[PDB]
């Protein structure tokens, strides 16, 4: 079998194959997330330069695991559903040997020691995604939102963003997210989600993509009219 | 050159640069001794710590009662081919209960370091070692290189700065391979050879390990205290 | 050893992109133009023969166009050995699908499979990818009339209209200046032609250059028909739709 | 260019490089030699004595092959052994299955052609060893050497590492002055004396000498170490001619 | 040891080039010139026998050869690529298809698997591509007479007639000319050896050169009687003799 | 430059690494020859001994294959007798297989397979050698094939090999123009082997002794190959003439 | 089943009965028991039918390929080898006895094997329920140099005794005939000596005889267009 | 215990002038009991029809893998497969499993689209063709069938008497097998029309 190290350490202690996997997810379309007091929201990009597009059928930025947890990301599309489908099969895993869904913190954990794995196995490549895992534990309503990257690295985020232009979009969230007071209801944070993409998106159309989770399986995401009503009140207001 | 690429390459006179450079990894390991007589063999090494807060890496293995090393280079090295000395042992024991032969130990740590030398995608091992032992044909002392060459000496060294007690060794020769059913003065000696490669430092009681082994003395290492009455 | 020779087919570039998924849809975009267009009665398939030959027996050829079932169907842009691998394991699957469920398998299920076969001679293995992009055309029960593409790199998406091969930039402006969504097959038929016939490298655009396909609930009552059109059929809407 | 880097390559002249630069090892190495004699062969070899702290008769050097065999080698003495070990698998599966001993012909081609398969991929190195072998069979005597290319010849004499130019010189003259033949314990003598006058391309250390013998009359057709009073009068031979 | 050539050997430029392969259609382009035309009844393949010396006995070196009894192959290229290449067929014939149906492959399928295995050599970890570019004629029930290309990338399209190797070029538009949809088998020969004439510079006869047809049943070619369905193959290989007696109505 | 290394193509559609193999096929600077006869067939090669301390009876680049087939080689000796050993093997197994004896003109096809699987698949090498394959075949009669590091192979009414190949080609060219026949039109294998080292002495221009030569003979039901004192027995008959 | 196989003078002649059982039950009366391994090799086989034709082809085939690999003609010496080793291998389960005759280069041959893997040479052979009844009339019958047309009388005998006293064996005797320098003549049904009288009565019922709950036309064409 | 006897059923088949027949009962059992009365055994691909007899489970199975088979077949020859042809490919298939077998009895039944010849066989459990020009039995009830058609069976007769005839040789062959009956399908086929009638029958 193919077995050649591809990914090894540089004179300067520095492993160029995961540093170039980042670069190919500072250009995936950008992803964002962020946490309430009672849900999580997950905003994505989509770029306009593909018109004649069919959305029914086009697969979706966001991927729900499980009932009750979800997955975006930044980067290779064809490389982010290796990661998706093992996910989802170590949530039936869990589930069929533990006898409980998985927890937030432990999925993330598994995806992000597969995404390490690429990163000292023979004959590999490591993966060129970063992702945005976020939910609820089971009987919890305390919300969640993770970060994975090709090196493999995780860690919990208030909120965080991933992708191109997401230095200008965390800036936003950095002076706009307080923490002794997160948004309060479903309404305040999506609204300071759809806030921090209109920084970089472009024309507020079909270029947003929002998806709520709530506590207790609660999913659901916004159709085109749900999120320009928002891209309508958000420019009202600074109109001023 | 063009020629140290990996280990199954000669180069155009005939040199494998990969092995060479296994060989320089033992010359800027510490220096150990091994000498012996009629009745002892003994190793003595000077351990080398980090700094003033860490312990002294240690030197010397026991591979069986009658058998055991001490090492030069790279530790984790030593300690596969340790490993395999042991299991080598084990196996002569258990099969035909007979204690290995020191010069049949020597052999098959001679095969398997050149199986590394000869092939793709492998790498000579970065150790050198002095085995000391005690079988039928009384005390024996051999020196190992990553090559494959080992060979059976009265005395010898390994090491940074190992020449100043191999010459020691040289001169001293018909002295020491007569002190039989003294055990402390072949050490003595060991510990007098090992001077002779010692610069700005000199040996403390936890810079110091010996071990010897004997026509009725057990393969045993001493360290701290008890090599205080040799210092 | 071996190392020295392998050119390492599987690795990021400084920018963060795959050498050889980059280089494989350099070549594709030197192959013939095919087009997808989706109708709210059907889904039209279009493509272009690479320069052909008085003395090629058109009638038995097929460089183009591929059946994978009765509901679903491909064409091809890039090396036609390589597409002729991948169309059979797709077959394959879709007869799997079929043993296990005892239902036909939904067009985008057979479209994630193929690109995940795509996608792991991107990551593993030290091989070359495959130089072939797709169109998918399908039907199913769920989501009805289907339009996908995949490429190289393993990655797949849904349209309304599509191009793959020479010319998609000229092609992909035709047909988003010229398609609207209450549109029909045979309006479709027509777009499809006409943006062949100006986006084409050849002088003239005939039959004898052409492969086309349609997918109809033109089948007698609730059920789905393919057509691979014949050269006599190509040849009379070509006259049809005014363009010889 | 390029050629000489990898093993197994054809260089533009038809040459394996990697087998030529092997060659140049064993041409580093101490002098080794046999000599065919009426019922036998006999091998002697040069050991360098680098150190006074060498032990004396102890870093043996020749080595036996089943019963009836002998080899010796000048180069990298690791790889000998591992074809030594080899031959030795090799003389055992043909006595397990036709339970004769090996023939030395037999024995020859077995360790020509796993040598020769060291120079057919470049995921392993040529044999940096070429080797002296033979002993006693049914059809009597035999002779061999072996180089890194995996060529093999029968031999009257055989000589090999820094010394044998000197050494082939000297087997040369003994053809010529006996077609009768030597005697096994002639033959131990006069190759104490080859040994003695190829060592002044060695001159800088001194040596020891070591020798063996495989003889119908005057071993059995066993192979055998020269030891005790008939080395030592074969040392005084050799000491007598160089004076 | 072990095969530590586990990657590929064929890969894509960065103009998309597949280096291997066109310089496999290079190594075809040098070789000895064949052809192939089919006719209503029939088709026919031929070649030169470009014998390396008078020494050699060239009717031991088979350039056409046969695959099925309804089907046969010939090369421009590599000889020795051909020969393992047939080997492979003719087992492929069988394993694949034969002890599954019965019966014998058809033309199209059976130029599907040596497809097969010529791609796999393009992309196939520690190999080159095949230097050979192949044309198969035959017959079956469903399908009638056929004739195939084959390529070193393993791209395969049919032919009304066609020409490959040294002067396939300028054999193609000879063939242009002279072809038509209501030719006989024995016009489709004639042709054959018109265009073949024009590329060979010595001896042209039939010792110089091979050809072959696929035609009737031949049942004197079976080997057996008594089964009426069973009525013999349609590849035959014509004999010295039966080409130069087509040369004096040349 | 790799493509120079192992066995891919080369721009021009060549396999150099093949060609480097022909060229160390020379290597020996020994030159063969095979005929033909009407019950027999003849193969004979120059044999060079330049080390006096040699065993001259090991020296030999002609094999006994099997019962009915010979084998002489051309190129260096360790590839020679890795070849000898396969083509022993392969022999062995077909007989045991399809309860015959292997062809000669079958044997010489399937090593002239595995030589072509040398120039396809890089991790294997070519092997420097020509084999000549000669036989009295009990279907074929007399039969000469011929295998070389590129994987060709075909059947010969007679043929050369070696550094002189063209002097001794052309010689036996000029001869079969005359005959205008296959083979040697001789009764004896004796006779055929005085017309092989006959034309073989005209071509090169030297005269050969007993040591000088070495040659092997192909009958029905046997291969054998001739002693110095058989050699010596045909060098004086062609001389009393 | 009974099947022979006859030396002549300048050939082989082989022969087979054409009934198949199924314990006391006929399951086709006109089998084919005589297999072509190539054109001028044929073998008959007893024991498990499925057996003697798979073993038949896959060793047909193989001699297929080996022909064409070696540009001669089969030998039945060597389908001889390739079936002995491969049911030696399967150590009788697979339960196939065969005589096996043919002409090749080398001259006519006729051999017979045993599921286990032994062979035997023989001038006269048979195998199967109705050996013992066979072999009687081989054994009373059989002298050297038979002509072609003494064989096939014998042969053909040695099957009607089969047909008549074994009953294993029943129906028709097929026979081929293989001669040197000759096409192999297969003879299908060369004797009939069952042929079943009339019936007393014919059994074709008035139309409507049949109680029918449903009638329906079944859709065997493919979807089709417009 | 006996696997090709646990659920019980028999399927017939029968050739006539330009046309064939192929009948099945419509019984699945476990042993004694019975659980089903609507399970057909017959099946087709394209024009080609297959009757399988014995364990049902392995009915239900051959007839996906045929199905399986069949498709892949048509997508790569472009056309329907001939009766002859599929004949092949159910032996090549049953023998594939020589050492642990399908337990089943296949009937094939067909006309090929080319000669208009009518062609049925049949098959045991590890692959040995029968090919009938007559007729072909088999299931729990093949002794009684080997009966029924050896007597009320003749050449050449017209579809709709042919009927009549493989309908009287499946019923009252099936009302003298326990393990058989509880309705019964027949399929009268010609070139480019197939018939499919369900028969009234006793339900004991
Ligand atoms: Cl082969
Ligand atoms: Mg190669
Ligand atoms: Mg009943
Ligand atoms: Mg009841």
């Amino acid at each position: 079998g193919y077995d050649r190290a591809l990914s090894i350490f540089s004179p300067d202690g520095h492993i160029f194959q995961v540093e170039y996997a980042l670069e190919a997810v500072k250009r995936g379309t950008c992803a964002v997330g962020v946490k309430g007091k009672n849900c999580v929201v997950l905003g994505c990009e989509r770029r306009s330069t593909l018109k004649l597009q069919d959305t029914r059928i086009t697969p979706s930025k966001v991927s729900k695991i499980d009932s009750h947890v979800v997955l975006s990301f930044s980067g290779l599309n064809a490389d982010s559903r290796i990661l998706i489908e093992k996910a989802r099969v170590e949530a039936q895993s869990h589930r069929l040997t533990l006898e409980d869904p998985v927890t937030v913190e432990y999925l993330t954990r598994y995806v992000a020691g597969v995404q390490q794995r690429y990163t000292q196995s023979g004959g590999v490549r490591p993966f060129g995604v970063s992702t945005l895992i976020a939910g609820f534990d089971p009987r919890d309503d305390e919300p969640k939102l993770y970060q994975t990257e090709p090196s493999g690295i995780y860690s919990s985020w208030s909120a965080q963003t991933i992708g191109r232009n997401s230095k200008t979009v965390r800036e936003f969230l950095e002076k706009n997210y307080d923490r002794k007071e997160p948004p309060a209801t479903v309404e305040e944070c999506v609204k300071l989600t759809v806030r921090s993409l209109l920084e970089v998106v472009q024309t507020g159309a079909k270029n947003i993509e929002i998806t709520v989770v709530k506590p207790d399986s609660d999913i659901v995401a916004l159709s085109s009219e749900e999120i320009n009503q928002y891209v309508t009140q958000i420019e009202q207001e600074k109109q001023e | 050159n063009n020629y140290d690429g990996d280990t199954v390459t000669f180069s155009p006179t005939g040199r494998l640069f990969q092995v060479e450079y296994a060989l320089e990894a033992i010359k800027q390991g510490s220096v150990t001794v091994g000498l012996r007589s009629n009745t002892h063999a003994v190793l003595v090494a000077l351990k080398r710590n980090a700094d003033e807060l860490s312990s002294y890496q240690k030197k010397i293995i026991k591979c069986d009662e009658h058998m055991g090393l001490s090492l030069a280079g790279l530790a984790p090295d030593a300690r596969v081919l340790s490993n395999y000395l042991r299991q080598q042992c084990n196996y002569s024991s258990l099969v035909f209960n007979r204690k290995l032969a020191v010069e049949r130990a020597g052999h098959l740590l001679c095969d398997k370091a050149q199986k590394n030398t000869q092939s793709y995608g492998g790498r000579p091992y970065g150790v050198g070692l002095l085995i000391i032992g005690y079988d039928k044909s009384g005390a024996h002392l051999l020196e190992f290189q990553p090559s494959g060459n080992v060979t059976e000496l009265y005395g010898t060294a390994i090491g940074a700065r190992s020449q100043g007690a191999k010459t020691y060794l040289e001169r001293t020769l018909d002295t020491f391979i007569k002190i039989d059913g003294n055990p402390d003065e072949l050490i003595k000696a060991g510990v007098e050879a090992i001077s002779q490669s010692l610069r700005d430092e000199s040996l403390t009681v936890d810079n110091l390990s010996i071990a010897i082994v004997g026509k009725d003395t057990p393969f045993t290492i001493y360290d701290g205290e008890a090599v205080a009455k040799y210092i | 050893g071996s190392r020295r020779y392998d050119s390492r087919t599987t690795i990021f570039s400084p920018e963060g992109r795959l050498y050889q998924v980059e280089y494989a849809l350099e070549s594709i975009s030197h192959a013939g133009t095919a087009i997808g267009i989706m109708a709210s009665d059907g889904i039209v398939l279009a493509a272009e023969r690479k320069v052909t030959s008085t003395l090629l027996e058109q009638d038995t050829s097929t460089e183009k166009l591929y059946k994978l079932n009765d509901k679903i169907a491909v064409a091809v842009a890039g090396l036609t050995a390589d597409a002729e691998i991948l169309i059979n394991t797709a077959r394959i699957h879709a007869q799997n699908y079929l043993k296990t469920y005892n239902e036909d398998i939904p067009v985008e299920i057979l479209v994630r499979r193929l690109s995940d076969i795509k996608q792991g001679y991107t990551q593993h293995g030290g091989l070359r990818p495959f130089g072939v992009s797709f169109i998918y055309a399908g039907y199913d029960d769920r989501y009805g009339y289907q339009l996908y593409t995949s490429n190289p790199s393993g990655n797949y998406t849904g349209w309304k209209a599509i191009s793959v091969g020479a010319n998609t930039s000229a092609a992909q402006t035709l047909l988003q200046m010229d398609y609207k969504d209450d549109m029909k097959v045979d309006d479709a038929i027509e777009l499809a032609l006409k943006t062949l016939s100006k986006t084409t490298d050849s002088s003239a655009l005939t039959y004898d250059r052409l492969e086309f396909a349609t997918i109809r609930k033109g089948a007698n009552d609730g059920e789905v028909y393919q057509k691979i059109f014949k050269p006599q059929e190509i040849k009379d809407i070509l006259v049809k739709t005014g363009i010889t | 260019t390029g050629y000489d880097l990898s093993n197994s390559v054809f260089s533009p002249d038809g040459r394996n490089f990697q087998v030529e630069y092997a060659v140049k090892a064993v041409e580093n190495g101490t002098t080794s030699i046999g000599i065919k004699c009426n019922d036998g062969v006999v091998f002697a070899v040069e050991k360098l004595i680098t150190s006074k702290l060498l032990v004396p008769q102890k870093n043996v050097k020749i080595q036996v092959v089943d019963r009836h065999i002998g080899c010796v080698y000048s180069g990298l003495i690791p790889d000998g052994r591992h074809l030594v070990n080899r031959g030795r698998e090799e003389a055992a599966s043909f006595k397990k299955l036709y339970k004769t001993p090996i023939p030395i012909p037999a024995f020859a081609d077995r360790l020509g052609q796993y040598v020769q398969a060291h120079t057919l991929y470049n995921s392993v190195r040529p044999f940096g060893v070429s080797t002296i072998f033979g002993g006693v069979d049914k059809n009597g005597a035999h002779l061999y050497m072996l180089e890194p290319s995996g060529s093999y010849w029968g031999y009257k004499g055989a000589a090999t590492g820094k010394g044998r130019q000197s050494a082939k010189a000297e087997l040369e003259k003994l053809v010529d002055h006996h077609p009768e033949g030597l005697s096994a314990r002639e033959a131990v003598k006069q190759a104490a004396k080859i040994i003695y006058l190829a060592h002044e391309d060695n001159k800088e250390k001194d040596f020891e000498l070591e020798i063996s013998w495989c003889s119908l009359s005057e071993t059995n057709g066993l192979h055998k170490f020269v030891k005790g009073d008939l080395l030592q009068e074969a040392i005084d031979f050799a000491q007598k001619e160089i004076n | 040891m072990t095969d530590r050539y586990s990657f590929s050997l064929t890969t894509f430029s960065p103009s998309g080039k597949l280096g291997q392969i066109d310089y496999a259609l290079t190594a075809v382009k040098q070789g000895v010139t064949s052809l192939g035309i089919k006719a209503t009844n029939g088709v026919v393949i031929a070649t030169e026998k470009k014998s390396s010396s008078p020494l050699a006995m060239s009717e031991t070196l088979s350039k056409v050869s046969l695959l099925t009894p309804d089907i046969g192959a010939v090369y421009s290229g590599m000889g020795p690529d051909y020969r393992v290449l047939v080997d492979k067929s003719r087992k492929v014939a069988h394993t694949s298809y034969k002890r599954i149906y019965g019966e014998y492959p058809p033309t199209k399928l059976l130029v599907s698997e040596v497809a097969k295995i010529m791609q796999e050599a393009t992309q196939s970890g520690g190999v080159r591509p095949f230097g050979v570019s192949l044309l198969i004629a035959g017959h079956d029930e469903f399908n009638g007479f056929s004739l195939y290309q084959v390529d070193p990338s393993g791209s395969y399209f049919p032919w009304k007639a066609t020409a490959i190797g040294k002067g396939s070029v300028a054999a193609k538009t000879f063939l242009e000319k002279r072809w038509n949809d209501e030719l006989e088998l024995e016009d489709a020969i004639h042709i054959a050896l018109l265009t073949l004439k024009e590329s060979v510079e010595g001896e042209f006869n039939g010792d110089t050169i091979e050809l072959a047809i696929i035609g009737d049943e031949n049942p004197d070619l079976l080997g057996y009687t008594g089964i009426p369905t069973d009525k013999g193959p349609r590849f035959r290989k014509l004999t010295s003799q039966e080409i130069n007696d087509r040369l004096e109505a040349l | 430059g790799y493509d120079r290394h192992i066995t891919i193509f080369s721009p021009e559609g060549r396999l150099y690494q093949v060609e480097y193999a022909f060229k160390a096929t020379n290597q020996t600077n020994i030159n063969s020859l095979a005929v033909r006869g009407k019950d027999c067939t003849v193969v004979i090669s120059q044999k060079k001994v330049p080390d006096k301390l040699l065993d001259p009876t090991t020296v030999s680049y002609i094999f006994c294959i099997s019962r009915t087939i010979g084998m002489v080689v051309n190129g260096p000796i360790p590839d020679a007798r890795n070849a000898a050993l396969r083509a022993k093997a392969e022999a062995a197994e077909f007989r045991y297989k399809y309860g015959y004896d292997m062809p000669c003109d079958v044997l010489a096809k399937r090593m002239a397979n595995l030589s072509q699987i040398y120039t396809q698949r890089a991790y294997m090498r070519p092997l420097g050698v020509i084999l000549t394959f000669v036989s009295v075949d009990e279907e074929l009669g007399p039969s000469i094939y011929k295998t070389d590091p590129a994987g060709y192979y075909v059947g010969y009414k007679a043929t050369a090999t070696g550094p002189k190949q063209q002097e001794i080609t052309t010689n036996l060219e000029n001869h079969f123009k005359k005959s205008k026949i296959d083979h040697i039109n001789e009764e004896s294998w004796e006779k055929v082997v005085e017309f092989a080292i006959t034309h073989m002495i005209d071509a090169l221009g030297t005269e050969f002794s007993k040591n000088d030569l070495e040659v092997g003979v192909a009958t029905k039901d046997k291969f054998f190959t001739l002693s110095a004192e058989n050699i010596e027995e045909r060098l004086v008959a062609i001389a009393e003439q | 089943t009974t099947i022979v196989g006859v030396k002549f003078n300048n050939g082989v002649v082989i022969a087979a009965d054409t009934r198949s059982t199924q314990g006391p039950i006929v399951a086709d009366k006109n089998c084919a028991k005589l297999h072509r391994i190539s054109p001028k090799i044929w073998c008959a086989g007893a024991g498990t039918a499925a057996d003697t034709e798979a073993v038949t082809q896959l060793i047909g085939s193989n001699i297929e390929l080996h022909s064409l690999y070696t540009s001669r003609e089969p030998r039945v010496v060597s389908a001889l080898q390739m079936l002995k080793q491969h049911l030696f291998k399967y150590q009788g389960h697979i339960g196939a006895y065969l005589i096996v005759a043919g002409v090749d280069p080398t001259g006519s041959h006729l051999f017979s094997i045993h599921a286990h893997g032994s062979t035997d040479v023989g001038y006269y052979l048979s195998l199967g329920s109705g050996s013992l009844a066979a072999m009687a009339v081989l054994e009373s019958h059989w002298k050297q140099d038979l002509t072609k047309e003494e064989a096939i009388k014998l042969a053909s005998d040695a099957i009607q005794a089969g047909i008549w006293n074994d009953l294993g064996s029943g129906s028709n005797v097929d026979v081929c005939v293989m001669e040197i320098g000759k096409d192999a003549e297969y003879l299908r049904n060369y004797l009939t000596p069952n042929v079943r009288e009339e019936k007393q009565k014919s059994y074709k019922f008035p139309r409507g005889t049949t109680a029918v709950l449903k009638e329906s036309i079944v859709n065997i064409c493919d979807i089709q267009e417009e | 215990s006996d696997p090709s006897s646990i659920n019980g059923g028999i399927v017939v088949a029968m050739t006539g002038k330009d046309c064939v027949a192929i009948a099945c009962d419509l019984r699945l059992g476990s042993q004694s009991l019975g659980v089903s009365n609507k399970f057909e055994k017959i099946f087709h691909y394209g024009h080609v029809f297959l009757g399988i007899t014995g364990l049902a489970t392995d009915v239900t199975t051959l007839n996906e893998m045929f199905r399986y088979k069949t498709n892949l077949y048509k997508l790569k020859e472009e056309r329907a497969i001939e009766p002859e042809t599929f004949t092949q490919l159910v032996s090549s298939s049953l023998y594939e499993r020589r050492f642990g077998p399908y337990f089943v009895g296949p009937v094939v039944a067909g006309i090929n689209s080319k000669s208009g010849k009518p062609f049925i066989a049949g098959f045991d459990l590890i692959g040995c063709i029968d090919e009938a020009k007559d007729f072909i039995v088999s299931g729990t009830a093949s002794d009684q069938l080997f009966g029924m058609c050896e007597s009320l069976y003749e050449p050449n007769l017209e579809p709709e008497d042919l009927f009549e005839t493989i309908s009287q040789a499946l019923l009252n062959a099936a009302d003298r097998d326990a393990l058989s009956g509880w309705g019964a399908v027949v399929y009268i086929i010609k070139k480019d029309e197939v018939v499919k009638r369900y028969l009234k029958m006793r339900q004991d």
